């Protein structure tokens, strides 16, 4: 339809949501999974030595 | 399970130890038994020769 300065404003609206995510959402959520995965892996290590 | 198996591994070692000792004990007993039967027989045969 019509180009509008809205195209510029949406660039402002966009970037911030990237940074707030990058800092305050993604790493904290990756840790939540990976720590549980580590616990299950060391569980397997214990299972190994348990019979060894 | 790994804690329980560590607790199990001491018992098998301990029983191998004690039974090794009872076995060597009985074998030493038998040596001290046969070496005595040997004396009891040897002296009788000595006396039999001198009586010959």
């Amino acid at each position: 339809m019509n180009l509008n300065a809205t195209i510029l404003g949406q660039a402002i609206a966009f970037v911030l949501f990237v940074l707030f995510a990058m800092k305050y959402v993604w790493p904290p959520l990756m840790a939540a999974i990976e720590k549980r995965q580590k616990e299950i892996a060391d569980g397997l290590a214990s299972a190994e030595r348990a019979h060894k | 399970d790994l804690d329980l198996a560590k607790a199990s591994a001491t018992d098998q070692l301990k029983k191998a130890k004690a039974e090794a000792q009872v076995i060597i004990e009985q074998a030493n007993k038998r040596r001290s038994q046969i070496l005595d039967e040997a004396k009891a027989e040897a002296e009788q045969e000595r006396t039999k020769i001198v009586a010959q």
